[PDB]
């Protein structure tokens, strides 16, 4: 182990719903997403693996069969948050047009284009002095629109 | 600090008109405002940005053109400063920059002439759907801006003939109402994003995200007081970290876009806290004529330069001392029938002749080894019968036309094609180490000419040459030839340095080898007491022999009558000075002119052959030698040439203005005498091993004979590495040191003038017997011509 | 596979104008659905009721074929010879993640279609 060099900073999920399993689906299956730090390693790897056939891992407890693995691990690099990288690929998998994409994908060029589709129709909100809570509405048409891009071709 | 009021314009044309101009879009007083068609602005609303339009902006921003408190109060000045800007950071070139001042300076169009124009649609910049905005905000001012308020203005335009993006940043030192663009509060930011259609660059979107960052109130701030492009860059990584993306979700929107509210809050909590075969008579003679010609005056003004100068300086002693040398020991051999002066002058007026007609004027012409030995052997073979050594030249000289103009006129020298780096390497590395062997060998004769010893006698005769040992003489002319040796390595070093100014560090490293001589030279000059050999030439422009010929050499006879019977013998000694000087000078053009050496102006083995064999037979009827295209001298030649890149090879400073020039003083070299007889041979000699060691860069055989001593881990990137295994690229390399091996062997026994046939067997080696040991990958790995990976 | 390597036609019609790519939307096939669109398979195709792959896969409760036949440009919005878009025969038998889904792409405005089968048993 090590304590990591780069200053450490609080999740903000846990900053902010933190502190205060029969949803799951019969046939759904896992995907596990796993982050880490390694200094000796030259740059941030990335590991997708999807299953022949879903196999239940000792990895997760739930007797939910494992489909897809998410390996994210690489060095302390500026910019580069693994905790919130994990959390994009969670969200990524977690997305309809791009599961469905992961589980016909053949190739790694059909995942890059449904990753390439997902920052098409995401919509990135900069900092502003005011946060008024009504212009925020006024973005409803953009998220319906950038939805209805990503649900189309 | 001051409030901001954003502007957003775009390039776009009229229907009515057809005329370019810049074009409202967007405005930013609080909340982003867009302008639709009809000219409606539409709904204030929250300026969301797009994950690729943020992507570019930082992108762009970081190889940012960046131009803070510039003191201008008008657009054209700050259009010129940027458009200089642009150029002095290399973004994009001086020939686009007028297009992008005339498209800088085109009318700015508003909301209100919109409608008086009858339309406007988007446009792309020459060189002679709908926005997502518009599509949801618009289908359906002054009292707002606040008075202590400053605008931003935001250019953003497609140009198709730039390269890349180019973002150029300008803050005004004074806010200024500019005359060229109406705004209700003066400018102080200028956005402007210019490039061509590349894929993810909504250049709309660029605008918007830059838009939206000047609106930002903690960059305004930063943007307010930076003095960097570095701060500048920071305040965006801020911007970008306090950045919130929202993937595409199938939650209701409202509750979506609410759930934002917690996170935005304390996201923000503390930030504000040649060789083709015409088959027509003569046609590589003409095609060299048509290839080169052309470029004659750019051959005259590529001269002008102090590298052309340090190059006469270095190629005039390469080209004098071996002049000299091989003059002195003709002489000898010859009974002086031919001599220095004779060399001398025959050098000179070749290499003019050459320097002036030649296709490739990088080559310098002189009497070789080779050339030397064939000499010698005639003679014997003419004292054995009792010839005129001097007449059989004459008729050697008039066979050798005869061979020459056949051979151009059935272009006999598309037969080069056939030798490959190969054979060419061999040849080069050979005639590296040979160089290097005699250049050892005089200073070795020069030790056993002056021993060591414990005792001398003081009084020694001196003329014409020391008659006994002298005491510190070797020692000093060692001393002279590593200092020389060592004061040109460390030059040659200091050009590439970091040290000093570039202008001067790279004038200085040019003139490395002349200023090791001087320094050498007044080393030795300021010891009175030590003698060292000197430079030595003739008194005047007389021949070496008065008593034996004149300048003109009776083609019949001296003084006996030349027989008939040898002037049609003497076709198979100019056959064999034709191979002789064939091989050596389209061998050496190969080298020089290598496509990796980037010599873009051709060169001509049909012109040069045929100026070369001439030249020697017509100087055969005046008593002098015939010359060849060395190969060390115009490898040096075309080194000293050779400019650098900020490691590889940028350019050439090809020219006919140093070959001339050398060949000129070379036979001014006579009444030049006071200065040549004050300068060692040994600092020569030092100038000799430079040449040598510095000739074997560019050859691949010497490299993978480096490789044969390092670990494969250390091997470098390149094609015969990555794509042949180690021991077979050994193997390949040992093959190749066999023939190098098998070449000295020859030169070192009296059939050394069978070395030319010897160095043609490389070729069938090479085209038969290798492709039975290797593969064709290879091969092309391995012999490649012009180092590409298969 | 081996089908389409002989030279099957792709787009083969039944007596009421079924596909292949109709047949594997109703069943729930979806690596068949995407090797049938890969194939050259028409998305938009209509029987002779005028039902698209998109209107069974609707009416079958697919959400993951709606979403890869969206995708492949299946068209939202055509009616039927009945008079039913994707989006109402889906909130007609009130699928929620299908009509949820077809709801974003369908804009603003009591017969079930059966592909033939088989029924023959030894």
């Amino acid at each position: 182990p090590s304590q990591p060099l780069l200053p450490q900073h609080s999740s903000l999920e846990t900053q902010l719903f933190c502190e205060q399993l029969e949803k799951i689906p019969p046939d759904s299956e896992a995907t596990l997403v796993l982050v880490g730090r390694a200094d000796f390693l030259e740059q941030p790897v990335l590991g997708f693996v999807r299953l022949q056939e879903a196999a239940e891992l000792e990895a997760v407890e739930l007797p939910v069969p494992i489909r897809f693995l998410f390996v994210l691990l690489g060095p302390e690099a500026p910019h580069i948050d693994y905790t919130q990288l994990g959390r994009a690929a969670a969200t990524l998998m977690s997305e309809r047009v791009f599961r469905i994409d992961a589980y016909m994908a053949q190739s790694r060029g059909e995942l890059l284009h449904s990753l390439e589709g997902f920052l098409d129709c995401s919509l990135v909100l900069p900092p502003t002095d005011a946060p008024s809570e009504q212009a925020l509405l006024s973005l409803v048409p953009v998220q319906r629109e950038l939805l209805r891009r990503r649900y189309q071709s | 600090t001051h409030k901001v009021y954003v502007e957003l314009q775009e390039l776009v044309m009229d229907e009515k008109n057809q005329e370019l101009r810049w074009m409202e879009a967007a405005r930013w007083v609080q909340l982003e405002e867009n302008l639709g068609e009809n000219g409606a602005w539409g709904r204030p609303h929250l300026s969301h940005l797009t994950f690729w339009s943020l992507l570019e902006l930082r992108r762009v921003f970081t190889k940012g053109t960046v131009l803070l408190d510039l003191q201008e109060t008008s657009l054209a000045g700050v259009a010129n400063q940027l458009l200089d800007r642009f150029i002095f950071e290399d973004q994009i070139r001086p020939q686009d920059r007028e297009e992008l001042l005339r498209a800088l300076l085109l009318k700015h169009s508003h909301a209100g002439e919109l409608e008086a124009l009858g339309g406007v649609k988007p446009a792309v910049l020459t060189r002679s759907h709908s926005s997502l905005e518009t599509q949801l905000f618009c289908e359906q001012i002054l009292e707002k801006i606040p008075p202590d308020s400053e605008a931003t203005l935001v250019l953003v335009g497609r140009a198709d003939f730039l390269e890349q993006p180019v973002l150029g940043f300008v803050r005004l030192q004074e806010a200024a109402e500019l005359e060229a663009v109406e705004l209700p509060v003066p400018i102080r930011f200028l956005f402007v994003l210019l490039g061509p259609e590349a894929p993810h660059i909504d250049y709309t979107q660029l605008g918007r995200a830059a838009a939206t960052l000047m609106s930002e109130r903690v960059f305004r701030i930063d943007a307010y007081m930076a003095q960097s492009r570095g701060e500048l860059l920071h305040s965006l990584e801020g911007f970008l970290d306090c950045s919130l993306v929202l993937p595409p979700t199938d939650a209701p929107s409202e509750q979506a876009l609410l759930s934002l509210v917690p996170v935005q809050r304390e996201l923000l909590r503390r930030r504000y806290q040649p060789l083709q075969q015409t088959g027509q008579l003569f046609g590589g003679l003409v095609r060299d004529i048509r290839r080169r010609y052309p470029y004659y005056l750019s051959d005259i003004t590529d001269a002008f330069s102090p590298q052309v100068l340090a190059a006469v300086i270095f190629i005039y002693f390469a080209a004098l001392s071996p002049a000299i040398t091989f003059g002195g020991l003709l002489g000898e051999k010859t009974r002086n029938q031919m001599g220095v002066s004779e060399l001398l002058i025959s050098t000179a007026v070749q290499g003019i002749l050459f320097a002036l007609l030649g296709a490739q004027p990088l080559l310098v012409v002189g009497f070789s080894g080779p050339l030397l030995v064939f000499e010698e052997a005639f003679f014997s073979f003419c004292e054995t019968n009792g010839l005129e050594y001097i007449v059989g030249r004459v008729w050697i000289g008039f066979w050798l036309i005869l061979l020459v103009v056949l051979v151009v006129a059935f272009e006999g020298s598309f037969l080069v094609r056939f030798i490959s780096r190969y054979t060419q390497e061999i040849f080069s590395f050979l005639i590296s180490l040979i160089f290097i062997y005699e250049t050892f060998s005089k200073l070795i004769k020069i030790f056993q000419d002056h021993p060591l010893q414990k005792t001398y006698n003081y009084n020694v005769l001196m003329v014409p040459k020391p008659q006994g040992p002298l005491p510190n003489t070797a020692l000093l002319s060692l001393v002279l030839m590593a200092g020389t040796f060592f004061f040109a390595m460390m030059l040659r070093k200091f050009k590439n340095s970091s040290y000093f100014p570039g202008k001067l560090r790279r004038v200085i490293g040019d003139f490395g080898v002349p200023i090791s001589i001087l320094i050498m030279v007044l080393v030795d000059f300021f010891i009175q007491d030590t003698y060292t050999q000197k430079l030595s030439v003739p008194d005047g422009f007389k021949v070496s022999n008065s008593s034996a010929r004149g300048w003109v050499i009776h083609p019949l006879g001296l003084r006996s009558e030349f027989p008939i019977w040898m002037m049609f013998a003497s076709a198979l000694p100019a056959l064999l000075v034709f191979i002789l000087i064939f091989l050596e000078s389209q061998i050496t053009t190969l080298i020089v002119s290598k496509p990796e050496r980037k010599m873009v102006k051709g060169s001509g083995f049909h012109l040069d052959l045929l100026l070369v064999v001439g030249m020697g037979g017509v100087a055969a009827l005046f008593g002098m030698p015939w010359l060849s295209a060395t190969t060390v001298r115009s490898v040096t030649h075309a080194n000293a040439l050779t400019v650098m890149g900020k490691a590889q090879i940028q350019e050439v400073k090809e020219q006919r203005i140093s070959g001339l020039l050398v060949a000129v003083l070379v036979g001014l070299s006579i009444l030049m005498e006071p200065i040549l007889s004050r300068i060692p041979l040994a600092v020569l000699f030092g100038i000799f091993l430079y040449m040598g060691v510095t000739s074997l860069s560019g050859i691949q055989l010497f490299d993978r004979i480096l490789l044969l001593f390092k670990p494969p881990k250390y091997h470098p990137d390149v094609p015969y590495v990555k794509r042949v295994k180690t021991w077979r690229m050994h193997l390949f390399t040992g093959i190749q040191i066999i023939c190098l091996a098998v070449l000295w062997v020859v030169k070192s026994t009296p059939a050394s003038l069978a070395l030319p046939f010897v160095l043609i067997l490389t070729v069938p080696l090479r085209r038969v017997l290798l492709p039975l040991i290797f593969r064709n990958v290879e091969l092309q790995c391995l012999d490649a011509d012009d180092a590409k990976a298969t | 596979d081996v089908l389409i390597k002989h030279g099957v036609m792709v787009d083969a019609t039944t007596r009421m104008g079924y596909t292949p790519l109709h047949v594997a939307s109703h069943y729930g096939n979806i690596k068949l659905v995407k090797f049938l669109l890969q194939h050259q398979a028409d998305v938009n195709a209509k029987t002779k009721l005028g039902y698209s792959p998109l209107h069974q896969a609707a009416q079958q409760g697919h959400t993951d074929i709606v979403t890869l036949l969206l995708k492949n440009g299946a068209s939202p919005n055509e009616v039927s010879s009945d008079g039913t878009t994707p989006l109402a025969i889906a909130k007609r038998l009130g699928y929620i993640s299908v009509t949820d889904v077809l709801k974003v792409v369908t804009d603003e405005t009591h017969r079930m279609s059966f592909p033939e089968t088989v029924d023959e048993i030894l």
